[PDB]
This record gives structure tokens, sequence and C-alpha cells, in this order.
């Protein structure tokens, strides 16, 4: 195995994966 | 370049190769460009 990353209410994301690459997007929102 | 390493059609970058191991052969699909099996 190859890939390793460690870092220091609705929730939204988006993940999108095109040409080997994994986007990932994120909002907030305070308020089904 | 069909079950083992596929380049995208838009490619910028360099390729490179001097002289100097498995390698497959079959799979049931093509790849997509810059991923691995
Ligand atoms: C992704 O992996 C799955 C494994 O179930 C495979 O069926 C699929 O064909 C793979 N994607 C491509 C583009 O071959």
């Amino acid at each position: 195995c190859t890939f390793e990353y460690i870092s220091d209410h609705l929730r939204e994301f988006v993940f999108k994966n095109k040409d080997g690459f994994l986007y990932v997007y994120k909002g907030y929102q305070p308020i089904d | 370049a069909d079950y083992n390493y596929k380049l995208p059609d838009d490619f910028m970058g360099c390729v490179l190769a001097w002289n100097t191991y498995k390698y497959r052969y079959l799979r049931h699909g093509k790849l997509r460009p810059f991923e691995r099996d």
C-alpha cells in the first residue's frame, strides 16, 4: 500500500473522481 | 497501454526512457487513465 496523509448544523460534501484523482468539496450550514 | 498503464489524451508532460518483472494480460475491461490494478 501506497498513500498516507495525516494532518491537523448540516455538513455537505461532493466526491468526484476523474483521471486518477479524488476531488473533495465541502460546505457547512447552520440549520429532512 | 490497455491493461497496465494508460495516459489521457490531453497530456501535458514529458516521457523518458533509457536502456537498463510481470505484466498483466487478461482482465475484464479497459482502464481509465492514471489508474492501476
Ligand atoms: C472498476 O473495478 C470494478 C471491479 O468490480 C470493475 O468491474 C470495473 O470494470 C472497473 N473499472 C473499469 C473502468 O474497468
